[PDB]
Formats: structure tokens, C-alpha cells, sequence
């Protein structure tokens, strides 16, 4: 097989500026044609990847004209001309020369966008979920941007550990912010024992952590 | 020009596969009629992209049911470009060249030049001439003189034998011209290294001097003479035209000035350039104006329209008198009751702008070069080409081209300083070695280069920097590539660049005198007259 690999990785970008991704193949993809054999893709989070360019250089019908592609031979380049909210995504390389068809790793393209701190909600749990025996306590952080952020979780002031799971969406292609859940599991039981519930938040965003919480 | 709906029905073929060289085909004839706004050059050369990529697509998939439809396409795109050149026209610059290159310039192409003039006041006239190399004529004169004598001389056989085979003698000239020649070009060649302000008149001068025993007193008045008359004329030198002498032709130009001495060769390079540089109308200086439409056409026609065509001009010479020493003869044997009737039409007329027609405002497409035509094709005798024009660069890049086939074998086989015989025997082994059923018949007539202007029946200017130069650069633009050699175009096709037989009277008296080529009745003459002076001691 032709192996393809992709630099960088990953690819941050501030809006209005140009990106660009590299594609090296394992083995020529000119053809004595003429033709490069090269192919992109843009895929978009949940989606199925989009052609964007073929034969190396020729952008697809409807494909917007700040995407291009250059080369020859072993060596390929992705250029955004000038970048859009819009564009986050994975971007694939692809080989068109020969079967078995093969992509490189993929090329996750963020949006570097100003610092958001997250705007942080807590959910109890509701009666409906405690008569079968468990308590989820929910804590959202919504549109903050740098995607690192730090959720602990405070049960009458005792820090928790191990009972905690979070989950963060893909980058949102309006805004470039990211939201994040922090889900504590208990008993309830347990629950139903204690009486302050906090979730205590940092961020880059934030001059200081900012909690919050309730009374059960 | 199909658009992409029509080409998807047109090659369409059951149970086909989409190819991505198929859909750039498509992407790019959408392209194409999306272009409304773009210059005929820009829309020649997407049609030219287009045309490369439906080969590609040919040339890929060689067995693919979508080959006829898409060769049918191909020969759509070659009618777009005919109707991109019919349809879009701008003006042609007034400008008149000719060009007068290696000698004195001689009265009767003045006097031909003068009646361009006089019926087109609007036009500025340039005759491009070389003031480094006014001495060339007299050099080739002065050693082809003193090779004839000495070939006569070396004969070991009786030369006035009326049954002597003359070939006899052009055979042995060829080889001793051959050898003075190279003389020559060594002698140039190293004295340019030792003093590069030399120009070729210096060189030429002391040469003719040493060599022949020239009076450079007599040589410095040629020079004098030249120059004044050249410059009371229009004159406008070569060796200022800087865009011509920093491109790739210039070194041609001048192998064929300085190296070869063939003033027709050097000419048919500068043509070119001039054209492309400036805009306007190249002339043969042996060409006159179109004559007035409506003059003789009371008079009926009995010999061919050649014939009727030359007797017009001796005609309007005969009773206007505007060029001296203008022949009668093809009207001087005429019916009366006809030729009286040329008097009497041109009795009616005072104005010399009732007999010649002007040019006035031309138009012509950005792709193309206008050529003239005569009974036997296409002759560069008369160009008419907007400024930088597509085609005039496709025409230099030929020209380019065939030189650089003919110099990649020509200099390793002269830098052996061989003799004519060996020289000769190593260029065609050469040549013969690239040659194929594309090139055949160039590679065939470029093995006579060395003979040409010194041996009958040699055909090699014509296809190297002549008429053939022009159709294959038209093919280059009808086919979409460069490089053509074989020509596949019909005189249908080429007629697509005629210059109108209203805008130039080509059948003149001095026009004949240009057409009696080499021939072996003239190498038989030539060889009659060297004899004679021969045989009283003269040259």
C-alpha cells in the first residue's frame, strides 16, 4: 500500500489568515500523464468527509475559492487562502493512483479565537432519576475558548475524586467556542446525606475560580 | 462552443465509470463559457487547456467508449478559435517596414517604397537596415568572384568540351566557396574575441583588404554612401532595436548575416521581430499598393489573372510613368482596341490616389498573422499583424525551433574543420539520426543548409526561417501545441490568414525578376558566362 502522512496534526489558526497542510506520499503519485493523483477532503464533525480538491490542484465544483492545492511527485500542500470560522474540521489527504484508496491520519484545524471564560450552571438531581436509586448532579461550562479547563467537584466542602465524568463538544463553527459537562455519579443514598453541592471551575478566562452550587 | 449540459449528453456512453479526467474536462469547459469578460488571448488559452486535457483523457484511457465523442469535441474547440479570431478585432498600428539589409540600397526599391508613401499619408514607414554590416554583399560578391576563378582554374579536364558537365563545376565551387567561407568565420569569429568594439564593417574591411586586395578608400565612400542614402529613406537601424537584439533570434540574425551571407535569411528573421514589436504591415520592397478596384473594370479579360494582373500595373507605368524603366512588355503585345482602351481609362485620372487604393483603417484578431498568398501558397512578402500579436510569437518561436535542430547538428559537425565533403557527410549522418515520419521532410531539405545561394534546387531557407516557419505556426495555433513540423493543414485552413489580394499588387516587374530561382537552366547560363570571362582573363 502507499502509505500518506500529513504535518501538522494539528492546526491552529487565527480567522482571516492563511493555513496550510502538507501531504507526503510513500511513492510517486505522478503519473506519466502528467497528472498528480492526489486528492482532499474536509470532513466536519458527525459528517461524511467533503471532496474539496482532485488530481492534485482541480477544486470541486462549489468548493469556495479560498481552498487550493499544490505539488508533485511525493509532496502536497492544502493552502487556505485566508481562513473562515466556518472551515474547523479534519482535513484528509487520499491517494488516487492505485487501490487499496489511502488516506493520511487527518488534520484537525482550530480556530484560534479570543479568550472565553466558560459561563458555568449546576443541575440538580431531578425526583424522576432518584426513585431508581442513582443521583447525577450536572455541571455545564458553556462557550469558553481555550478548550483546557478544570471542574472539581465539592460535597459539603470535601473535595471528590473518582466519581466524576466529563465530556466536551467539538469547536463550534459560528462562535469557536468549546462547552464542557462534568457529571457526578452517587447513591442516592449518598445524596440524600449531604447538603451542599458545589462545582468549582478554572479557566484561563477566569481571574479567579468561580463556583457554584446548591442546598439539596 | 458546446456547453458542459451538451458534452455530458455528447459523451455520455452506457454504463461508463466516471473519471476525474473526464469531470476536469467538464470544470473546465464551464470555466470557459464563464470567460465573457476575459481578452481573446486568455479565452485562445483556456481553449488550449481544454484541448490538452481531452487528450489526456484520450491518451489514458486508450480504449474508452468516450473517445469518439471527445475527438469530435477536439474538432469543436478548433472552430471556437476561428470564431474568437473572426469576431474580435483591433486595430492594426500604421506602420509600413521593409527591410533593406547588407548593401546599398538600390533606386528601384525606392521608387517602389515612394509609392506606398504617396497613398498613405497616414501611415509612419520604417526601412530597417544594418549599419554594422552595409559590406556583406560585397564580401559574398568578392569571394564567390574569386572562387569561381580558382574552380575553373583547378580543372584538370577541357572546360569549353560542349558536352562538360557544368554540375562538374558547382560541385568543386561549393567545396573552395566552403573553405573561404570558413576562413572568414574564423577569422570574425577571433578577432570579435580580441576586440569586442569591432563591428562586422571593421572586420569586413580589413578582410576584404588583406585577403583581396580591397581599397578600404573605396569601401569607406560604399559605407558613406549607404548610410546617407539609407537615412534620406526612411532608415531606421537594426542595431538600436534593442528587444531584438536581447532576444533569442538575434544570434540567428546574425549566422545568417556574418556567417552565411544570406541576406534573405537574416531578412525573413528581423521581418518577424520587427512585426511583433511594433505592429503593422511587413513588405517585400518589390511589392506595390492594391490598385483602385473600380479602375479597370469596364475592361474585360481575355492569358491567366496572373497575366491580366501584371499588365495592369504596366499599364498604369507605361502612361503615369511613376516609377522609370518600368517594363511594357506583357502590354506591349496586346490588341490594340484593348490597350488603347488602358489609355483611355487612365487618361480619365489625374491623381495618383485614383489609380493606387490606401490601406486606411485596418483591423485584425490579437491571435493572428495575415499572410499573402500567390498561385503556389502562402509567401511572407507581405505580413499584416497587431502588435505582440499571438500568432507573430508563435511564428519566432518556430523559427527558433528549426534552428536549434539544425545547430544542435550543424556546429559539432563543423567544429571538426573538416573539409566541405566531410562537413557535409557528418551533418546529414547527423540529422538523418533524428529524423521521423513527423520531421521527415524538414530534416531532408535542412541536410542542404550549407548549399544554400551557392547551388541549384536548394529549398532550406523556405523551411526554416520562410513561408513554411508561418504554416506550421498556424497549425501550432489551430492544434493547440508548438512544435509543428509536418504540415496536416489543407490551403482551406491556411486561407484563414490570407491578407486580401486588395491591399497589395504582388505580380510587379521587379516581383518576376525575384522568381527566377536556381534553376539548372540558370546554373547552365551562369556557367556559359564565367566561361566567356574565363577565356579572356577576366573575373
Amino acid at each position: 500500500d502507499i502509505v500518506m502522512t500529513q504535518s501538522p496534526l494539528s492546526l491552529p489558526v487565527t480567522p482571516g489568515e492563511p493555513a496550510s497542510i502538507s501531504c507526503r506520499s510513500s511513492q510517486s503519485l505522478l503519473h506519466t500523464n502528467g497528472n498528480n493523483y492526489l486528492v482532499w477532503y474536509l470532513q466536519k464533525p458527525g459528517q461524511a468527509p467533503h471532496l474539496l480538491i482532485y488530481l492534485g490542484s482541480n477544486r470541486a465544483s462549489g468548493v469556495p475559492g479560498r481552498f487550493s492545492g499544490s505539488g508533485s511527485g511525493t509532496d502536497f500542500t492544502l493552502k487556505i487562502s485566508r481562513v473562515e470560522v466556518e472551515d474547523v474540521g479534519v482535513y484528509y489527504c487520499m491517494q488516487s493512483l492505485q487501490t487499496p484508496p489511502t488516506f493520511g491520519q487527518g488534520t484537525k484545524l482550530e480556530i484560534k479565537r479570543t479568550v472565553a471564560a466558560p459561563s458555568v450552571f449546576i443541575f440538580p438531581p431531578s425526583d424522576e432519576q432518584l426513585k431508581s436509586g442513582t443521583a447525577s448532579v450536572v455541571c455545564l461550562l458553556n462557550n469558553f475558548y481555550p478548550r483546557e479547563a478544570k471542574v472539581q467537584w465539592k460535597v459539603d466542602n470535601a473535595l471528590q475524586s473518582g466519581n466524576s465524568q466529563e465530556s466536551v463538544t467539538e469547536q463550534d463553527s459560528k462562535d469557536s467556542t468549546y462547552s464542557l459537562s462534568s457529571t457526578l455519579t452517587l447513591s442516592k443514598a449518598d445524596y440524600e446525606k449531604h447538603k451542599v453541592y458545589a462545582c468549582e471551575v478554572t479557566h484561563q478566562g477566569l481571574s479567579s475560580p468561580v463556583t457554584k452550587s446548591f442546598n439539596r | 462552443l458546446v456547453n458542459r449540459k451538451q458534452l455530458e449528453k455528447m459523451a455520455n456512453v452506457r454504463f461508463r465509470t466516471q473519471e476525474d479526467e473526464y469531470v476536469a474536462i467538464l470544470d473546465a469547459l464551464e470555466e470557459y463559457h464563464n470567460m465573457s469578460e476575459n481578452t481573446v488571448v486568455e479565452k485562445y488559452l483556456k481553449l488550449k487547456d481544454i484541448n490538452s486535457l481531452t487528450d489526456i483523457y484520450i491518451d489514458t484511457y486508450k480504449k474508452s467508449g468516450r473517445n469518439k465523442a471527445l475527438k469530435k469535441f477536439k474538432e469543436y474547440l478548433v472552430t471556437e478559435v476561428l470564431e474568437l479570431k473572426n469576431n474580435n478585432l483591433t486595430p492594426v498600428e500604421k506602420n509600413l517596414h521593409f527591410v533593406w539589409i547588407g548593401g546599398q540600397i538600390n533606386d528601384t526599391a525606392i521608387n517602389y517604397i515612394n509609392q506606398w508613401k504617396d497613398v498613405n499619408s497616414d501611415y509612419n514607414v520604417n526601412v530597417f537596415y544594418d549599419s554594422n554590416a552595409f559590406l556583406i554583399n560585397t564580401l559574398k560578391k568578392t569571394v564567390v568572384e574569386s572562387a569561381i576563378n580558382d574552380t575553373l582554374e583547378s580543372f584538370r579536364e577541357n572546360l569549353n568540351d560542349p558536352r562538360f558537365d557544368y554540375n562538374k563545376f558547382f560541385r568543386k565551387r561549393m567545396e573552395i566557396i566552403y573553405d573561404k567561407q570558413k576562413n572568414f568565420i574564423n577569422y570574425y569569429k577571433a578577432q570579435r574575441e580580441e576586440n569586442p568594439e569591432l563591428i562586422i564593417d571593421d572586420i569586413v574591411k580589413t578582410y576584404l583588404s588583406n585577403e583581396y586586395s580591397k581599397e578600404i578608400d573605396e569601401l569607406n565612400t560604399y559605407i558613406e554612401e549607404s548610410l546617407n542614402k539609407i537615412t534620406q529613406n526612411s532608415g531606421n537601424d537594426v542595431r538600436n532595436f534593442e528587444e531584438f537584439k536581447n532576444g533569442e533570434s538575434f544570434n540567428l540574425y546574425e549566422q545568417e548575416l556574418v556567417e552565411r551571407w544570406n541576406l534573405a535569411a537574416a531578412s525573413d528573421i528581423l521581418r518577424i521581430s520587427a512585426l511583433k514589436e511594433i505592429g503593422g504591415m511587413y513588405l517585400d520592397v518589390d511589392m506595390l499598393p492594391g490598385i483602385q478596384p473600380d479602375l479597370f473594370e469596364s475592361i474585360e479579360k481575355p492569358v491567366t489573372v496572373d497575366f491580366w494582373e501584371m499588365t495592369k500595373l504596366e499599364a498604369i507605368m507605361k502612361y503615369k510613368e511613376y516609377i522609370p524603366e518600368y517594363t511594357s512588355e506583357h502590354f506591349d503585345m496586346l490588341d490594340e482596341e484593348v490597350q488603347s482602351s488602358f489609355e483611355s481609362v487612365l487618361a480619365s485620372k489625374s491623381d495618383k490616389s485614383e489609380i493606387f487604393s490606401s490601406l486606411g483603417d485596418m483591423e485584425a484578431s490579437p491571435l493572428e498573422v495575415k499572410i499573402a498568398f500567390n498561385s503556389k501558397g502562402i509567401i511572407n512578402q507581405g505580413l499584416i499583424s497587431v502588435k505582440d500579436s499571438y500568432c507573430s510569437n508563435l511564428i519566432v518561436k518556430q523559427i527558433e525551433n528549426r534552428y536549434k535542430i539544425l545547430n544542435n547538428s550543424l556546429n559539432p559537425a563543423i567544429s571538426e574543420d573538416n573539409d566541405f565533403n566531410t562537413t557535409t557527410n557528418t551533418f546529414i549522418d547527423s540529422i538523418m539520426a533524428e529524423a521521423n515520419a513527423d520531421n521527415g521532410r524538414f530534416m531532408m531539405e535542412l541536410g542542404k543548409y550549407l548549399r544554400v545561394g551557392f547551388f541549384p534546387d536548394v529549398k532550406t531557407t523556405i523551411n526554416l526561417s520562410g513561408p513554411e516557419a508561418y504554416a506550421a505556426a498556424y497549425q501550432d495555433l489551430l492544434m493547440f501545441k508548438e512544435g509543428s513540423m509536418n504540415i496536416h493543414l489543407i490551403e482551406a485552413d491556411l486561407r484563414n490568414f490570407e491578407i486580401s489580394k486588395t491591399n497589395i499588387s504582388q505580380s510587379t516587374e521587379q516581383e518576376m525578376a525575384s522568381l527566377w530561382s536556381f534553376d539548372d537552366a540558370r546554373a547552365k547560363a551562369q556557367f556559359e558566362e564565367y566561361k566567356r570571362n574565363y577565356f579572356e582573363g577576366s573575373l
